[PDB]
Formats: C-alpha cells, structure tokens, sequence
C-alpha cells in the first residue's frame, strides 16, 4: 500500500475511534445524571400504577 | 295520601338538584409532580454499533 492510502485509512480509523471514545465519556456522565436525579428512561424504578385505584363511589362517603 | 314505596323503590340511584357548586379539590391535593420529559424521535442505529471496548459491530 502506498503512504497516501495507509495515511488516510489512518484518520479515517483515528475519527471512528476518537467520536466512539468520546460517546463512551458521554454514556458515563449520562448515567451519572440520571441515577442521581431519576429523570430518566435509565434507572426508572417501578411505582404503583394508577389505574389500580377505584374512583367510584364507596359504602361511606369521607375516603 | 301516603303511598308506600314498592320492592326496589327506595335502593334506586336518583338524580338530585342542587345549587351547590361542586367542590374543585376534594382531597385537597398538591399539584403533581411533572413527568419525565418523554423521549421521542426517529429510532436510529447506534452509532458505530456497541462500543463495547474492540467490538466493531
Ligand atoms: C473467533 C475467531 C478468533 C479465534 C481466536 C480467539 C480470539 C479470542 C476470542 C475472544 C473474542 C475476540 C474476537 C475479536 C474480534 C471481535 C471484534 C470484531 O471482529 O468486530 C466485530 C465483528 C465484525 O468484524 P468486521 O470488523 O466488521 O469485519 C467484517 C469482515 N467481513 O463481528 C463479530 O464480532 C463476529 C466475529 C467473531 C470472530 C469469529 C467469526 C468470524 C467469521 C468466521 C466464522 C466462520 C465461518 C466459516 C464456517 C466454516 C464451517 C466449517
């Protein structure tokens, strides 16, 4: 292979790994963000569902 | 000119009028917690496939 072909499959290889090295510190910090604040599809841990409840009218009306 | 309720009469639910406003916060409730900003968008392959150490795919 010619220095012109080697050369630039090398920045091409350099720019996949540099935005998949970048997307791995971003993952982090994300991870981070969402488990301390729960503000996320990440970490969203279950809660009673809503349409478990009854809202009709009961035997005695103070509920 | 009392007439007694026939069987069934008196366990009717009836319509009643009032002039009552119908109260707006019965359970007196706090205002409730905003949901989670939803995620939306056009489902795209993950950018150069797992990226799990030297897993090109
Ligand atoms: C396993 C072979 C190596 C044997 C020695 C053991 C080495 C240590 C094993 C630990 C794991 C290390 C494996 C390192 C490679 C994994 C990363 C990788 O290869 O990239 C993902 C790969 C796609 O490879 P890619 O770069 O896209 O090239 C495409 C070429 N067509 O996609 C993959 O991940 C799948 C590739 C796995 C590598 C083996 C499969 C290659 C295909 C040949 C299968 C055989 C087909 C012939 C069948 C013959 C039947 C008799």
């Amino acid at each position: 292979d010619g220095p012109e072909k080697n050369y630039e499959r090398t920045m091409a290889i350099l720019q996949i790994e540099a935005e998949k090295a970048e997307l791995r510190l971003k993952e982090l910090e994300v991870r981070r963000l969402m488990r301390a604040r729960g503000d996320g599809p990440w970490f969203h841990y279950p809660t009673i569902d809503k349409e478990l409840i009854d809202h009709s009218p009961k035997a005695t009306p103070d509920n | 000119g009392w007439v007694r309720p026939d069987l069934g009469d008196l366990s009717k639910v009836t319509k009643v009028k009032t002039d009552r406003p119908l109260p707006e916060n019965p359970y007196h409730s706090r205002a409730r917690p905003e949901p989670n900003p939803e995620v939306e968008g056009d489902l795209k392959p993950a950018r150069h496939g797992s990226r799990l150490f030297f897993w090109t795919m």
